[PDB]
DNA sequence: TTGTGGGAGCTGTCACGGATGCA
DNA sequence: TGCATCCGTGAGTCGAGGGTG
RNA sequence: UCACCCUCGA
């Protein structure tokens, strides 16, 4: 919580941590929203700095009164008119934001709740070997997986080929989306030259060029309307690589650049698929069938080649309570962006004010579902100090954004031995949430 | 040329419904009531489309519409009890005479108009009103409960 | 203090006027703490052996000094809320005045209806007097006998007064209200919002569970 | 096909159509040629004829026209059994049940509406489609396409469901059900009793 | 085996080891074959040959092949009965 | 054969052999099925109906335009009759 | 304690497994607010002391306290109905004490 | 009381708990207070009814366009509705008609 | 699997760190197996 | 009273005319109750003429409100004065601009319309939602001249 | 009834019988 | 027009407490 | 009372 805020003990922490570059969570959802830009360019809208005005109640007035214990939060708004080259700051209340206790809780509605730490798998390519088809052969499977956007999933099938398998839609062969990127065949053909399953694809392949891969991606990511290669291109390019639909997490790129070695010299700067890092994933997937241990992407690096552990803790995080508070706030902000946007056109311009552009609807809105509706915020559990505490600690693996129930199979359950000195293999519930809830260890701390 | 203007409008706005049901569903979050809301503003597009001033660029009218029509949107044993007389109020009312105990039975507990009782007791207005109004003093002065 | 399952958490003081403390030390226990550190039971004198098939199949015999001595005795606040609200045939209202009802019964209640603190509460006994308008559809063929006879013509309601739950009996330990003809922030139609909080002292009894920290559980028995 | 070779034939969309080709239907005629085929026929072809005679025989049956299988009016089911009670602050807590009829009835009236305006036949289209939706929604939510969200995202419950799963009217209400005069605590041994 | 077993065999499932049993009486004749079994059985009636296709050797065969001849595994020649399974595994209820 | 029945269609042994017996005045397999097909094809519309996949029975049960005879135990449980079994058997009763 | 007397209840655990799971006892008014169950019951019903509850159900027709009185009365069932073997024996610690 | 209670009572075969159970215990709305009745005045118990539950239940398959239809021995469809004339006469009386 | 290093310790001498971990493994595995079990055990019950 | 001794128990599909025999009235509104008043809009999911009184014989507008008047419609407010009980038992109907399929004889696999029509339940689904059209009768007579 | 404008989440479930629908 | 593939169904019983829509 | 969800008990 006191990095979602940006609190002072939180600043000291970063400095030894030697992450230099401190940022805020909710800094970091005004980075990202900042600016907000009008479609002719003329006019934009930017979020600076948040503050906290002190908390309305106190913890034991808001709980007699059946309360939100909260503060007022506070942004500096600025607007910028590049047409008349105006700037317009301003001071704009976000909205009065639940604060977490000194104890670790919050008071929502006068009763006292507990975020739980939610289990979720990290962003990132996870290769795994679906054994079990239809007869006895190991048919390779990866899944990229982002923090936000759609998602992307290349399969092979009972027969040899390579497809891609984009947002639920059926497999198309990955050569669609070679070519679609700009890949010529004399140009991949090289690649993967060692590879006779993409040969073959290619031999069955049903059409070779660029711009009408672009028009069969486009009319599989369209249905019931006309196909077009120039809105092809606009979709194609803003679903992966552009950052406004897709969030690659930070966490997402240090996993990929890890696994695929492809960018180790610290290029951190920018959070985004790259070309070679889904050539490196293609390359990855079908080398994993021959399964050589010392692969080398065109500027990787010795990248050994393993199926992935979907429940080994270094392929499996936890969002914190900052981190959930954050993801509702973005979608509460991006609601806000909207309105910002339908705003800027129907007002007479020299009357905004970054005061009538924003409606803090949408977030108050959102923060009140989360903390109300959200199955990660629950009851307190209070019999004695000791159920609180471990309450407080406990990693829950069910909630939005993770696994369903009727998805927990037998194999999430069990004791990973990667949970040794992180989860306690000990205590976890007796009945249908056995394997699901567990406490975390006792010297064990979160990582950032 | 009205029939023409609507052949034009098949020819012309057909093409942004799609755009537009994008944009209605960007703004409802349900599918359904985005159909819904579709279909509104089709219907406030069709009945006021000779209105619709020509131009270049014709959807951003619709896209306007689209939105300002948005903007505009007891157990059983309290039963087995409950059918038990009161047997107080029983009483009380079995020591009014006959002839008053049905008058003030009618006029009261079943609330008939006074002629209307009259033609049940087959005895005239002032019969039945002597009677509705002697028994009416006799049962207060018979019951002093009052529910305590 | 209630807690979220109603367990009482209570804190004592375990420092006395002129003791020098250094930054971090306990000032005061909580409600299962004892001089800092966590006690969630007692010490007992334990004797393993069956007795009598008392204990059999998992269950405990317990020493009647755990009732005496309150070795066991637990603490349970419960809550209690009762609003009074607008209906359709009027707005409700929250009064000492109750047809059909003996002043026997209402003795424990103070002018507002409100039973008084520290009254003790039994299966039944009225917490909170609230009335509500009749819609007189359902009014009884006597009771309009009544109506229409001694022209009743002001108050036709209902007793929806809160009451004790079956099972339940304590201390009434504290009341806060909220009215509307005051400034409190209340739903939409509610006038009045009372909570009445009743506390129980539990001895340790047949049936209660008992267990240690290694797995070890039970009901008791029998207390000898 | 309309254009020209206009007055030669009829043809249509949705479901008019169907019942259209439930009226000018001979079952004694196709049940005849189906179990002939049966009879005489061998392969996957028997198979599927007899699955088709299983129907249509059926249907052959002391009336029981299969006009049934299409709805000109849909029944309501009493409010009783789709109650309505209050909550907190003035808001109300409904079954889904009235949601999905009231969305029947709107988009019913929408259609009475855009048929009386002579709207085009593409919105008008639209309209009977999304009629349909809504009243498969009622029956049976969720049997096609995405189930119909309230908000929250949560499924309808829908006649079908009423009936379906271990919490439905026979598994939950009519095989098992709660008694009066009928208590539960905590066990304790005693072994002063006899058996 | 187990649970599973108890209801692949109340819900009379062509079970999953799938041991064919003999349709006739006579002679068999056990064909060589690398992973591969394949049998057939000559009626002693002289009736049209029946000839069970393939078994992979993954399965093995039956250890009883014995009314007058050999009570060790099945070997070529021996005599089958009606009902005698020809493979050590779970026989098809159907068949049966 | 004769009578009128659809062929690869499972019916009941005594039932088949008195439809028999009423011809001549019809070649059937004995077959082995599970307990969740021999629970679904009951005479009981309304038994199918509580036990499993509810819809299909219903739609199935519509088009034949079936009479339940509420003669089964779980049949009298639904309706709150006397069960035929045990006391409520009419030799008892 | 007139009316209990000669007047049988039936109790029940979840789950029941076999019909030995519902079964007719003489009620005996008793001090507390726990049911006391006989210990020889307990393999029946598959029940411990370790926190498990149990429900009673009051029979009220003659013939369905009849059917109490005959059919499921506690002391007319001592055989497991799936083995004949007999339940309602000894368990453990009566054994050993054996 | 459950399904699998519903079954072990089957496997005792008492027929008449299992009725009394299910009929004029939960559903049966004019059983429960004729019972209840029968008790306080000390008479034998009544003969059950029909639950309620079932009449919801043919409700709800003739709302998804199921014509169902409860017939007699020999007859055609049974109404399965009471009306409302029987309540009057005891509460009349009650009265002093 | 069985695991080739065996618990050498009796619970009377106490398992050590690993010994306790490792025994947590079958320890769960048990436990969510007879949650899946109790439930195949009543379908089947059901369904006879 | 019932002695729940019923020989069988049938079913069968509905036709309209079993729907509007059934059904007391028609639901014209999506209102449900007039939200001031908390009394059922008339023509709505829950108006009392069609479905029954909310309480015990009273009509809507007020004019009858007593036991004496039974079986008997007010003609102000068009409800019948009687017990309330029957609020459960009386179901309306809607009547259709364009009829509509029961979803479950054409999605129910085996799709029952689909073997009635030997229509694939893929060009069913064109159909009954308006993908494609369909031929119902052609005039071959006509067209051969 | 103007000039602008492409959704939120998921899947980390398994086994089995049958109708669908592709090539 | 033979066969793979996709779709629909099913997945224990009985209790307690809380919140929000 | 209606529907969800959550955490528990055998
Ligand atoms: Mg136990
Ligand atoms: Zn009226």
């Amino acid at each position: 919580f006191e990095w979602l805020i940006g609190s002072p003990r939180w600043r000291e922490s970063a400095a030894e941590r030697g992450d230099v570059n401190p940022v805020g969570g909710l800094e970091e959802v005004l980075y990202e929203l900042s600016p907000i830009e009008d479609f002719s360019g003329s006019m934009s809208l930017s979020f600076s700095d948040p503050r906290f005005d002190d908390v309305k109640a106190p913890v034991d007035e808001c709980k007699d009164k059946d309360m939100t214990y909260a503060a007022p939060l506070f942004v500096t708004a600025e607007f910028i008119n590049n047409n008349t080259g105006e700037i317009k700051s301003q001071t704009v209340f976000m909205g009065d934001f639940p604060m977490m206790t000194e104890k670790g809780t919050f008071i929502i509605n006068g009763t006292e709740r507990v975020v739980v730490s939610q289990l979720v798998r990290s962003p990132g390519v996870y290769f795994d070997e679906t054994i079990d088809k239809s007869t006895d052969k190991t048919l390779h499977s990866v899944k990229v997986i982002p923090s936000r956007g759609a998602w992307l999933e290349f399969d092979v099938d009972k027969r040899d080929t390579v497809g891609v398998r984009i947002d639920r839609k059926r497999r198309q062969p990955v050569t669609v989306l070679l070519k679609a990127l700009g890949w010529t065949s004399e140009q991949i053909v090289e690649r993967f030259g060692f590879s006779e399953i993409m040969r073959s694809t290619l031999e069955k392949d049903n059409t070779v060029g660029t711009d009408e891969a672009l028009l069969d991606i486009y009319r599989k990511l369209r249905p019931g309307e006309p196909p077009t290669k120039e809105s092809a291109q606009t979709l194609l390019e803003n679903l992966f690589f552009k950052e406004k639909r897709y969030d690659l997490a930070r966490v997402g790129r240090y996993k990929v650049n890890k696994k695929l070695g492809l960018h180790v010299g610290e290029p951190i700067t920018s959070s985004t698929l790259t070309e070679e890092d889904v050539v490196a994933t293609i390359e990855y997937l079908v080398r994993l069938h021959e399964g050589q241990t010392t692969m080398t992407v065109p500027g990787g690096v010795e990248v050994p080649v393993e199926t992935d552990d979907i429940d080994h803790f270094g392929n499996r995080r936890l969002r914190t309570v900052g981190e959930l508070i954050q993801n509702q706030i973005r979608v509460g902000m991006s609601r806000m962006e909207r309105v910002v946007r339908e705003r800027m056109t129907t007002q007479d311009v020299e009357a905004i004010t970054p005061q009538t552009l924003i409606n803090i609807r949408p977030v108050v809105a959102a923060i009140k579902e989360f903390f109300g509706t959200s199955q990660l915020s629950q009851f307190m559990d209070q019999n004695n100090p000791l159920s609180g505490l471990t309450h407080k600690r406990r990693l829950s693996a069910l909630g939005p954004g993770g696994l369903s129930r009727e998805r927990a199979g037998l194999e999430v359950r069990d004791v990973h031995p990667s949970h040794y000195g992180r989860m306690c293999p000990i205590e976890t519930p007796e009945g249908p949430n056995i394997g699901l809830i567990g406490s975390l260890s006792v010297y064990a701390r979160v990582n950032p | 040329t009205d029939e023409e203007l609507t052949a034009r409008f098949e020819r012309d706005a057909i093409p942004l419904l799609d755009q537009l049901y994008g944009g209605a569903l960007r703004m409802t979050r349900n599918p359904a009531d985005a159909e819904d809301l579709l279909q509104e503003t089709m219907v406030k597009a069709y009945a006021g489309f000779r209105s619709f001033r020509h131009g270049t660029n014709l959807k951003a009218w619709l896209y306007r519409i689209l939105t300002n029509t948005y903007i505009n949107s007891r157990s059983a044993e309290v039963e087995a009890l409950e059918a038990l007389p009161d047997t107080e109020i029983k009483e009380a009312l079995q020591a009014l005479p006959e002839e008053f105990r049905m008058a003030v039975y009618y006029a009261d507990v079943e609330g008939f108009p006074y002629k209307e009782i009259a033609e049940i007791m087959d005895t005239p207005i002032g019969t039945v009103m002597s009677r509705l109004h002697r028994g009416r003093r006799q049962l207060r002065g018979l019951l002093a409960d009052v529910a305590r | 203090a209630r807690s979220n399952h109603g367990t009482c958490a209570n804190q004592c003081p375990i420092v006395d006027a002129g003791d020098r403390v250094e930054a971090g030390q306990v000032i005061a226990d909580g409600p299962c703490t004892d001089d800092g550190e966590m006690a969630l039971g007692k010490n007992l004198l334990v004797a393993i052996m069956p007795w009598e098939g008392h204990n059999y199949e998992d269950a405990i015999i317990l020493s009647n000094r755990l009732v005496e001595e309150d070795v066991l005795t637990s603490i349970h606040i419960e809550e209690h809320e009762i609003d009074a609200r607008d209906t359709k045939l009027g707005a409700e209202e929250i009064t000492r005045d109750i047809p059909n009802i003996s002043d026997e019964v209402l003795a424990d209640l103070d002018e507002r209806g409100i039973v008084r603190i520290g009254a003790e509460v039994r299966d039944g006994d009225i917490l909170v007097g609230k009335v509500t308008p009749k819609g007189e559809t359902e009014l009884t063929p006597e009771e309009r006998l009544l109506r229409a006879i001694f022209g009743e013509k002001a108050r036709e309601v209902r007793d929806t007064s809160l009451k004790v739950p079956h099972g339940e009996s304590g201390k009434v330990i504290g009341i806060r209200v909220f009215s509307r003809e005051d400034e409190d922030e209340l739903p939409a139609g509610v006038n009045e919002l009372v909570r009445v909080y009743v506390a129980q002292k539990r001895k340790i009894s047949d049936g209660d569970k008992l267990a240690g920290r290694h797995g070890n559980k039970g009901v008791i028995g029998k207390i000898l | 096909l309309v254009d020209r070779y206009g007055e030669y034939f009829t043809g249509a969309m949705g479901a008019e159509s169907i019942q259209k080709l439930i009226e000018n239907f001979d079952i004694d005629a196709e049940a005849e040629s189906l179990r002939d085929v049966i009879r005489n026929g061998k392969g996957q072809k028997k198979l599927r004829a007899l699955k088709r005679l299983k129907v249509v025989a059926a249907f052959q049956q002391s009336g029981n026209s299969p006009m049934g299988m299409v709805l000109d009016a849909v029944p309501v089911i009493p409010p009783e059994l789709r109650p309505m009670v209050q909550l907190d602050g003035g808001r109300f807590a409904t079954s889904d049940l009235n949601d999905l009829y009231r969305r029947v009835i709107n988009r019913n009236n929408r259609l009475k509406r855009l048929i009386d305006l002579g709207a085009p036949e593409i919105i008008v289209n639209n309209e009977k489609r999304m009629l349909q939706e809504s009243v498969d929604a009622l029956f049976d939510n969720g049997r096609r396409g995405r189930p119909v969200t309230g908000p929250g995202n949560r499924p309808l419950k829908s006649l079908s469901d009423l009936l379906k799963g271990k919490q439905g009217r026979f598994r939950q209400n009519l095989l098992g059900k709660r008694v009066d005069y009928s208590g539960r605590s905590v066990i304790v041994v005693g072994p002063q009793l006899k058996l | 085996g187990g649970l599973p077993r108890v209801q692949e065999l109340f819900e009379a499932r062509v079970p999953r080891g799938k041991a064919p049993i003999a349709d006739v009486t006579g002679r068999v004749r056990l064909e060589d074959g690398e992973r591969f079994y394949k049998i057939t059985i000559v009626p002693d009636d002289g009736g049209e040959e029946v000839v069970y296709d393939k078994i992979s050797k993954r399965q093995r065969l039956r250890v009883f092949k014995h009314e007058d001849g050999s009570e060790r595994v099945l070997s070529d020649g021996d005599h089958v009965e009606v009902g005698q399974q020809l493979m050590e595994g779970s026989a098809d209820p159907h068949e049966v | 054969g004769s009578t009128e029945f659809l062929p690869g269609s499972l019916i009941d042994r005594a039932e088949f052999e008195a439809e028999n017996r009423r011809v001549v005045a019809a070649a059937g397999r004995p077959v082995l099925m599970g307990i969740t097909k021999a629970s679904l094809a009951t005479d009981s519309w309304l038994s199918a109906a509580s036990f499993q996949e509810t819809t299909r029975v219903l739609t199935d049960a519509a088009i034949n335009c079936r009479s339940d005879k509420l003669n089964g135990l779980k049949e009298n449980v639904i309706i709150g009759k006397l069960i035929p079994a045990g006391t409520g058997i009419n030799r008892y009763r | 304690e007139e009316v209990i007397a000669e007047h049988p209840v039936l109790l029940n655990r979840a789950p029941t497994l076999h019909r030995l799971g519902i079964q007719a006892f003489e009620p005996m008014l008793v001090e507390g607010k726990a049911i006391q169950l006989h210990p020889l019951v307990c393999e029946a019903f598959n029940a411990d002391f370790d926190g498990d509850q149990m429900a009673v159900h009051l029979p009220l027709s003659a013939e369905a306290q009849a059917e109490a009185r005959i059919l499921m009365l506690s002391s007319n069932n001592i055989l497991s109905p799936a083995s004949g073997r007999p339940l309602a024996m000894p368990r453990l610690d009566m054994v050993t004490g054996l | 009381f459950g399904e699998m209670e519903c079954w072990a009572m089957q496997a005792y075969g008492a027929a008449y708990t299992l009725q009394e159970l299910l009929t004029i215990k939960s559903d049966d709305t004019v059983g429960r207070v004729k019972v209840y009745e029968a008790i306080v005045k000390g008479e034998n118990i009544p003969e059950p009814g029909i639950p309620e539950s079932f009449k919801v239940l043919l409700k709800e398959l003739q709302s998804l366009c199921l014509n169902v239809e409860v017939l007699s021995s020999d007859g055609a469809a049974i109404e399965l509705r009471e009306g409302e004339d029987e309540d009057l006469e005891r509460a009349a009386a009650n009265l002093g008609i | 699997e069985f695991i080739p290093r065996p618990v050498k310790s009796s619970f009377r001498e106490g398992l050590t760190v690993l010994e306790y971990f490792i025994n947590t493994h079958g320890a769960r595995k048990g436990l969510a197996d007879t949650a899946l079990r109790t439930a195949d055990s009543g379908y089947l019950t059901r369904r006879l | 009273l019932d002695v729940n001794f019923f020989d069988e128990l049938r079913i069968g599909l509905a036709t309209a005319e079993d729907i509007r025999q059934w059904s007391y009235g028609e639901v014209k509104k999506p209102e449900t109750i007039n939200y001031r008043t908390l009394k059922p809009e008339k023509d709505g999911l829950f108006c009392e003429k069609i479905f029954g009184p909310t309480r015990d014989w009273e009509c809507y507008c007020g004019k009858y409100k007593r036991v004496r008047f039974k079986g008997i419609i007010c003609e102000r407010c068009g409800v019948e004065v009687t017990r309330a009980k029957v609020r459960r038992e009386r179901m309306g109907h809607i009547e259709l601009a364009a009829p509509v399929t029961h979803i479950w004889y054409f999605k129910g696999v085996p799709s029952r319309l689909g073997y009635l029509l030997d229509l694939a339940p893929k060009d069913l689904e064109k159909i009954i939602y308006f993908a494609a059209y369909v031929i119902t009768s052609v005039d071959e007579e006509m067209r051969h001249n």
